[PDB]
RNA sequence: UUCGGGUCUUGUAAUUGGAAUGAGUACAAUGUAAAUACCUUAACGAGGAACAACUGGAGGGCAAGUCUGGUGCCAGCAGCCG
RNA sequence: ACCCACUCGGCACCUUACGAGAAAUCAAAGUCUUUGGGUUCUGGGGGGAGUAUGGUCGCAAGGCUGAAACUUAAAGGAAUUGACGGAAGGGCACCACCAGGAGUGGAGCCUGCGGCUUAAUUUGACCAACACGGGGAAACUCACCAGGUCCAGACACAAUAAGGAUUGACAGAUUGAGAGCUCUUUCUUGAUUUUGUGGGUGGUGGUGCAUGGCCGUUCUUAGUUGGUGGAGUGAUUUGUCUGCUUAAUUGCGAUAACGAACGAGACCUUAACCUACUAAAUAGGGUUGCUGGCACUUGCCGGUUGACUCUUCUUAGAGGGACUAUCGGUUUCAAGCCGAUGGAAGUUUGAGGCAAUAACAGGUCUGUGAUGCCCUUAGACGUUCUGGGCCGCACGCGCGCUACACUGACGGAGCCAGCGAGUACAACCUUGGCCGAGAGGUCUGGGUAAUCUUGUGAAACUCCGUCGUGCUGGGGAUAGAGCAUUGUAAUUAUUGCUCUUCAACGAGGAAUUCCUAGUAAGCGCAAGUCAUCAGCUUGCGUUGAUUACGUCCCUGCCCUUUGUACACACC
RNA sequence: CUCUAACUAUAAAAAUCUCUCUUCUC
C-alpha cells in the first residue's frame, strides 16, 4: 500500500501489485493491491502500462511480485497522447448575431 | 491530515462555517448526518475500538469469495455512541468504514438516577429494552459504584456511553455479536425514547439553527 | 518419482595410489669423495640439464623432469 | 478425480511381531480377517494411511501387524500387488501351504 | 554543529557489601491436673540465603509460543470444536 | 329483480406496517421485558420408539394409556449464494446437430502411449496425455544400465610435514584403451597441497499437494467489480432489468437507483483499393543506339551495366478510402434487421494479436545460477570416458503416410508461385563448366544479401502417346546385392541412388473427427530440428468445390424463473 | 368523454460413483 500510494502520488492514474507464493502460510495464495483503473486488452497495454516481476527470497521460499503502472496518457511522450476512446469535443467561441446589416469599407489596397 | 473539505450537505456548510457549536441543536431538531466529520469537528473527542470482524463468506462458482464485517463502536464516554456495521474486501478498508458508519450513527443517551440524585448522574433514566434479531437486551437503573453487570460486549458499549452502573437482562442468541451490539443501542438510544415525567412541560419549539442561517448554506 | 537402490559393489578396493616418502634420496644419488670433490649417481639428463638425476629400472635409464623424453638403454 | 489426491518399489519383510497373511473374506465396516500362515484366523482392521488409499480384495497376500496384548486381532499394514507374491512364495519366509494364481 | 554530558529517572547484570529475620533447635519461664503446643526469651539457626513451591495450562472456548528437537492418522492429546 | 347509502352477522380478499416475528409470513401469528382478560391440552436435543411391559376397549385388524436400558453433537427451522434438475423460458456453438464434403476406425508403413520383456528398455502428461516435453535420442542430448577416470570438496581450524604435505610419471603387468587407473620399480615434483573436524558447493535427486515464473483449462463465451443510495438483523440484494435489438452486460429503453471501472468493442499486425504524391541500375517499362534470325515495306521476336526518359506494374513512406454510404422495405419508428445500387471492400470488410474477476491441489523442480524443505556430497545421485538402451516384441489404443487404380498408372512434351534462408572467426546458399547411369564427386565462380542461389522453370495440373478391368504396367511394404554421401564412430539396416523380390490391400463394423469461401480437399514449396536424417511441425502459395446461411434433437454454453435433504456441489 | 370474440396437435428405455477439506490479522 505504501508503493500504490507513491504511485498515485507519482502522478499516474492506475496502480496495481501482485504477490503471489507462501503468505504467512504454506498453501499458495496470491492477492491484489490495485487502485485508480488499469486496463488489460488492446495495443495501449504497451503503450502505456508499464509491467515489472521479481522473485524475493524469503526463508520459506519465493514470492512473485508484479508491478503495473498506467502512465498518464496526457504525458506520454513518443507514443498517442490519448486513450484510443477518448473523445475530446473542443468548445466553439461565442459571437452576438445583432448586426445584421453592418455595410463595412476599407480604403482600396494595391 | 489534509481535511481539505469542499462543504457538502447544507448542515456541513453550517459547522464548516462554525454555526454549529455542537450536537445538541442538530440532535434537538432532529437534523439528517450522512458524513462524518461533522461529528469529528463537534465533538473532537471520540474514542473508538473494534469489537470484533467476522469472515463473512458467499458461495460462488469459482470458489468462495470472501469478506470481513467488521462491528466497530464509537464513542465519547460522556454520552455520545455509534455503531458501525460495515463488510469490506480488506481488514483495514472494513475498520475505516466501520468508523465512518459508526461516527455517521451517533446516538445520545439519557444517564438518569437510581434514586436520591446527586452530581453528575451515572445510571440510567428508566428501564428500556432492545431487540435485535433473538436478541432481546433490557438495562435496568443501577445504585451508584455497582458497575456495570454486563455481558463484555454491551460492557463495553456502555463503557463508551460514559455511563457507570447499569444492570442488564438478555434473552435469546446473544451468542450473536453483531445483533446483541445492535439491540443494546436501539434501547440505548430509546432512553429519550421514553415520557419522562419531570419532562412535562411544553417546550419553546425554537427555531431551527439549520433554517435561520439558510443564508450561510448553498454555497454561491 | 523414483526410489534408488543402494549402490552394491562386485568390487573389491581400489585405492589412490600413495606416493612413497624417500627418506633422503641425495645421499643414494650422491657419493662424496672424503671433503672435496662429489660425484653423482647412476646418470646425469641431458635432455633435461644438468643437476636432474635419472631413473633405473633396466636395461634403460630414464628421464622424470621431461618424462616422456628420455629413456634409453645403457 | 485423480485431481483432487496426493498424485518399482519392494518388498518388506516381517520383523518381530508381523506376519504375511491371506485374507479369507472381506468383512463390513472397513475390518477384513485373514488366515495368518500359522493355522490360524485372524481379524484385521484396514489401517490408516490405507483405508481409501490403496484397496485389497480376496486372495491377497499382505503384511499384518499383531497387537501384544490381544492375540485375537491385528490390524493389516501394507499390501502386495501379485507379483512379489511370487517371490515371496519363493524366499520362503512363509510356508508354501498357500499358492494363489488365477 | 552528529555529538554528549545520562546531566533527572527507571529498569537489566552467575557482578558485589553490610543490614533484618523467622521456619528449626533450645536455656528457662509461662502455659497444664500432669503435660505438649502456643504466647515470651537466653544462647544457637541464610548466601545459590540447596532453608530450593507446587499444581494445571500456552489453537479456539481461555491468559499465555506459529520457539527447538522427537513421533509421523502410530503413539497419544482433546470436558466440546478438533 | 335490480341501483344507491347503509347496518348486523359469515366464508373470505386486497394494500400496508405505523405492530409483530428468526424468517417464510400474520389484520392476527398485534395489543408480550413497557412481560398479567378467563380458561383447558400438549413439548423440553435427536435416536432408541409410539417400541418393551402392565392395564384397558375391540371377535380380529388394531386404538388409548406408556417407558427405560442404551447411543450421539447434532437432528431440525427459515431464508442467501452457487451447483444441480431426464424443470420451465428466452438465446447461442460445425471443439453440437441438420444438408452434406473430406475422412479416421479395415490394410502395410511411420510415430507416441500402455502392456510385456529387459541389466537398462531413464523419464513426465491418462475434452485440457499420446507427431506433446520442439522429444526427427547412432557418440553427446543422458535422465537408465555394465564399467573406468577425476574432484570442478571454496574458506576456517587442527594435524602431519621441507631428513618432502604431496603431484606427475617411460617401460612393462593390468586395463578396451596409447588411463601412472592400479601395481613392479625407480625417477620427477615441491606447500598449490594431504587427512580429520566444521563449513560450502554440485545435483535432468525427490517433493508442481511447499513455491515463483510460465503457459493450459474453466471460458471464445460475455461476463465481472467497487462508491455513496434504497431493501433486509443479517447471509446478501438492487445498480447487473420487464421487453425489443446485437456476436457482445451491444444499444434502444424501463427503471431505487445514480453516476463510475475492467471485459466486448475501440486499438494494433496482415490482407485487400489507390493510373493521387515521393522516389528508384538491389524492381520494372518506353524510346533510342549497337547487334541475331525471319518476313522483306518501316513488322515481329530476341540480345546488349550503351544513351535518354518514365514509374502503370514491384517496392515503402506520407497519406487517401467505408462510416451501413444512397435508396427501398420492416421496426413502441428508436435500437436496429432485410433487399437493391454505387462501389474494392457492405459478415465487426477477411484472418488474426492482446484479451476481466474468480479459480484448478490441472502441468512444469526435466528451462533457468527461479527456489524452500528434505536427500546425497568421495568406490558420489557431482563431472567425465568407453560401450548398451531409450528404436526391443505374444498384444490394444492416437495423431498421420501411401493405396485399393481408367477422374487412372507409366512414358515423353508444355512449363506457372509465394512465404523464407544462406559462409566468421569460419567454412553456409550454391550458379556454371566438367566428368558418372545415379546418388555423387570436381574446378572455377558469384552471394553477409530485392544484386547470387532465384523467375527457387515445384508438384498436382496441361497436351500427345503406351497400358486395358486383370490383385494387372494399381499398390510398394517386407526382402537379397551394389555404388556413394554426412559422420571419430552408420552394425541394431542414418540418408540417397541402381537392380531384383513383390506381400497386405476389393472403399473399410460398431463408432468418431474436421469443416460454410479462396472455405474444405488435393498439390507441393520454405523454415524449425539438422552434420546426416522426416511421414512432424510452423508458415507460404497453387488447383480450387458439394452443401447450409437454420434448429436446440444429441453434446455443451449465456442469462432468467423455479425446486433441492446438494456445498468435497448429481462422479 | 363509447365496449365484452377466438381455437388447437408430444411422453419408449438411462443403474451405480473410491479418497481429500484445509487462516484471516492491519
Ligand atoms: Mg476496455
Ligand atoms: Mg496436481
Ligand atoms: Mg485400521
Ligand atoms: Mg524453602
Ligand atoms: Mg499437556
Ligand atoms: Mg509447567
Ligand atoms: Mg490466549
Ligand atoms: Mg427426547
Ligand atoms: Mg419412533
Ligand atoms: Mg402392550
Ligand atoms: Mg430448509
Ligand atoms: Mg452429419
Ligand atoms: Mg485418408
Ligand atoms: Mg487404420
Ligand atoms: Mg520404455
Ligand atoms: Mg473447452
Ligand atoms: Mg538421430
Ligand atoms: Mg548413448
Ligand atoms: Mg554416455
Ligand atoms: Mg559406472
Ligand atoms: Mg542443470
Ligand atoms: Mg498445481
Ligand atoms: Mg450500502
Ligand atoms: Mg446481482
Ligand atoms: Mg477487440
Ligand atoms: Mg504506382
Ligand atoms: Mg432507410
Ligand atoms: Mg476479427
Ligand atoms: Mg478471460
Ligand atoms: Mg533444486
Ligand atoms: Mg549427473
Ligand atoms: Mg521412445
Ligand atoms: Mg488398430
Ligand atoms: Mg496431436
Ligand atoms: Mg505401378
Ligand atoms: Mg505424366
Ligand atoms: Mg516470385
Ligand atoms: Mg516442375
Ligand atoms: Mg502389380
Ligand atoms: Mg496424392
Ligand atoms: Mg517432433
Ligand atoms: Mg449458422
Ligand atoms: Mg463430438
Ligand atoms: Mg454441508
Ligand atoms: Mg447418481
Ligand atoms: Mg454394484
Ligand atoms: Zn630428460
Amino acid at each position: 500500500y505504501g508503493v500504490v500510494r507513491y504511485v498515485m502520488e507519482s502522478g499516474a492514474k492506475g496502480c496495481e501489485v501482485v504477490i503471489s507464493g507462501k503468505l504467512r502460510a504454506a498453501r499458495a495464495k496470491s492477492m491484489k493491491f490495485a487502485d485508480g483503473f488499469l486496463i488489460h486488452s488492446g495495443q495501449p497495454v504497451n503503450d502505456f502500462i508499464e509491467t515489472a516481476t521479481r522473485h524475493v527470497l524469503l526463508r520459506q521460499g519465493v514470492l512473485g511480485i508484479k508491478v503495473k503502472i498506467m502512465k498518464d496518457p496526457s504525458r506520454n511522450t513518443s507514443g498517442p497522447k490519448a486513450l484510443p476512446d477518448a473523445v475530446t469535443i473542443i468548445e466553439p467561441k461565442e459571437e452576438e448575431p445583432v448586426l445584421e446589416p453592418s455595410v463595412k469599407d476599407y480604403r482600396p489596397t494595391e | 491530515e489534509e481535511k481539505g473539505w469542499v462543504p457538502v450537505t447544507k448542515l456541513g456548510r453550517l459547522v464548516k462555517a462554525g454555526k454549529i457549536s455542537s450536537i445538541e441543536e442538530i440532535f434537538l431538531h432532529s437534523l439528517p448526518v450522512k458524513e462524518f466529520q461533522i461529528i469529528d469537528q463537534l465533538l473532537p473527542n471520540l474514542k473508538d475500538e473494534v469489537m470484533n470482524i467476522k469472515p463473512v463468506q458467499k458461495q460462488t462458482r469459482a470458489g468462495q469469495r470472501t469478506r470481513f464485517k467488521a462491528v466497530v463502536v464509537v464513542g465519547d464516554s460522556n454520552g455520545h455512541v455509534g455503531l458501525g456495521i460495515k463488510t469490506a474486501k480488506e481488514v483495514a478498508g472494513a475498520i475505516r468504514a466501520g468508523i465512518i458508519i459508526a461516527k455517521l450513527s451517533v446516538i445520545p443517551i439519557r444517564r438518569g438516577y437510581w434514586g436520591t440524585n446527586l452530581g453528575q448522574p451515572h445510571s440510567l433514566a428508566t428501564k428500556t429494552s432492545g431487540k435485535c434479531g433473538s436478541v432481546s437486551v433490557r438495562l435496568i437503573p443501577a445504585p451508584r459504584g455497582s458497575g456495570i453487570v454486563a455481558s463484555p460486549a454491551v460492557k463495553k458499549l456502555m463503557q463508551l456511553a460514559g455511563v457507570e452502573d447499569v444492570y442488564t437482562s438478555s434473552t435469546g442468541s446473544t451468542r450473536t455479536l453483531e445483533n446483541t451490539l445492535k439491540a443494546a443501542f436501539v434501547a440505548i438510544g430509546n432512553t429519550y425514547g421514553f415520557l419522562t415525567p419531570n419532562l412535562w412541560e411544553v417546550q419553546a419549539l425554537t427555531p431551527s439553527p439549520m433554517d435561520v442561517y439558510a443564508d450561510y448554506a448553498t454555497a454561491s | 518419482g523414483k526410489k534408488r537402490k543402494k549402490k552394491v559393489y562386485t568390487t573389491p578396493k581400489k585405492i589412490r595410489h600413495k606416493h612413497k616418502k624417500v627418506k633422503l634420496a641425495v645421499l643414494n644419488y650422491y657419493k662424496v669423495d672424503d671433503e672435496g670433490k662429489v660425484a653423482k649417481l647412476r646418470k646425469e639428463c641431458p635432455n633435461c640439464g644438468p643437476g636432474i638425476f635419472l631413473a633405473n629400472h633396466g636395461d634403460r635409464f630414464y628421464c622424470g623432469k621431461c618424462h616422456s623424453t628420455f629413456a634409453t638403454q645403457k | 478425480k485423480g485431481r483432487r489426491g496426493k498424485n518399482k518399489r519392494e518388498l518388506i519383510y516381517k520383523e518381530e511381531g508381523q506376519e504375511y497373511a491371506q485374507i479369507t473374506k472381506m468383512l463390513g465396516n472397513g475390518r477384513v480377517e485373514a488366515s495368518c500362515f500359522d493355522g490360524n484366523k485372524r481379524m484385521a482392521h484396514i489401517r490408516g494411511k490405507l483405508r481409501k488409499k490403496v484397496w485389497m480384495g480376496q486372495g491377497d497376500i499382505i503384511l499384518v501387524s499383531l497387537r501384544d496384548f490381544q492375540d485375537d486381532q491385528c490390524d493389516v499394514v501394507h499390501k502386495y500387488n501379485l507379483d512379489e507374491a511370487r517371490t515371496l512364495k519363493n524366499q520362503g519366509e512363509l510356508p508354501e501351504n498357500a499358492k494363489i494364481n488365477e
